[PDB]
């Protein structure tokens, strides 16, 4: 108890957590084209730290980052620099890239995992001819190759016209989206503004 | 049983499945020469130069292959399941006793490697696979022995 004089509670059972052998910080990064991505690791040889300097990268294990990207920030942790990057494209069922950091020719089993998706999204909106309800239309065309993926139209409404560049707004309101024979998503707003 | 067109059949076999491996994208990009750490388990390029040892090679990676599942790995274990039969039963027309091959004992650790990172044991063992079928297929006109 915080305020008086408590008694202590009995300890809880004990947690333990084991670790791996390579730390990758962070693990897992998902972006977009275009957007710069640092992938930060610490390699272990034999409870040693290897040194930045012998730290190797690799993409899928297929071919060596160019030594251009490769940064030292610290003597004990390097780092790679990804600048105006374009989607990955799908090798089988892994659509992310798999970014390996490695104590020279030698790699290991762990990686990075570099998720880049196409949330390039039209949506189409259109009035009826009374101007009752406006229905926006949009396609899933470019997200059928993602399992376990949820997809909610988020809109943030103006108090007066649109603005020259538009922005996500931190408060939005879902809508209700119904898909078609077609293949796209409807969303009927009725009254519209 | 002729002996020749059982071994014309084991190499349009291995051809088959060296096809089959080059039609995994994602395999064709890896260094099969390279070294991973923690696969050391798989029995990649190591010399491979008796009968018994591609024997055992062979049940190795049909262990290992059972385990991970995709559609395509499951019709290679097949291909190599006949694979090994062809080898037995060349291995009989030059009077030598195969005994059959048990897979690894130590799976126990395999689990760990599947569980943490799939893509690396997936495009190493196949990988591994396509370079230990080209050698196996080099040395089977060297009179291979038991």
């Amino acid at each position: 108890r915080l305020d008086g004089p408590g008694i202590w509670s009995d300890w809880s059972t004990p947690r333990v957590f084991t670790t791996q052998d390579v730390i990758y910080f962070p693990p897992k990064i998902l972006t977009s084209v275009g957007s710069n991505v640092s992938f930060h690791c610490i390699y272990k040889k034999e409870n040693k730290i290897v040194p930045s300097k012998e730290i190797v990268w690799w993409m899928n294990l297929a071919e060596k980052i160019p030594q251009s990207q490769y940064d030292v920030v610290s003597d004990h942790v390097s780092k790679v620099t990804f600048f105006n990057l374009n989607e990955t494209k799908p090798r089988g069922k892994f659509t992310y890239d798999a970014v390996y950091c490695c104590n020279e020719h030698e790699c290991h089993h762990r990686y990075a995992e570099l998720y880049v998706i196409d949330v390039n999204i039209n949506i189409s909106c259109e009035t009826d001819g009374y101007l009752t309800k406006m229905t926006c239309r949009w396609s899933t065309s470019t997200i059928q190759s993602l399992a376990e993926s949820t997809l909610q139209l988020r809109y943030h409404r103006s108090s007066l016209y649109c603005s020259d560049i538009p922005s996500i707004h931190p408060i939005s309101e879902p809508k209700d989206c119904y898909l078609q024979s077609d293949g796209f998503y409807e969303c009927i707003f009725q009254p519209i503004f | 049983v002729p002996i020749q067109k059982v071994q014309d059949d084991t190499k349009t076999l291995i051809k088959t499945i060296v096809t089959r491996i080059n039609d995994i994208s994602h395999t064709q990009s890896v260094s099969s020469k390279q070294k991973v750490t923690g696969l050391d388990f798989i029995p990649g390029l190591h010399p491979i130069l008796t009968l018994s040892k591609m024997d055992q090679t062979l049940a190795v990676y049909q262990q290992i292959l059972t385990s991970m599942p995709s559609r395509n790995v499951i019709q290679i274990s097949n291909d190599l399941e006949n694979l090994r039969d062809l080898l037995h039963v060349l291995a009989f027309s030059k009077s030598c006793h195969l005994p059959w091959a048990s897979g690894l004992e130590t799976l126990d650790s395999l689990g760990g490697v599947l569980e943490a990172s799939g893509y690396s044991t997936e495009v190493v063992a196949l990988s591994r696979l396509q370079g230990s079928l080209q050698d196996m297929l080099w040395q089977l006109d060297l009179s291979p022995g038991c």
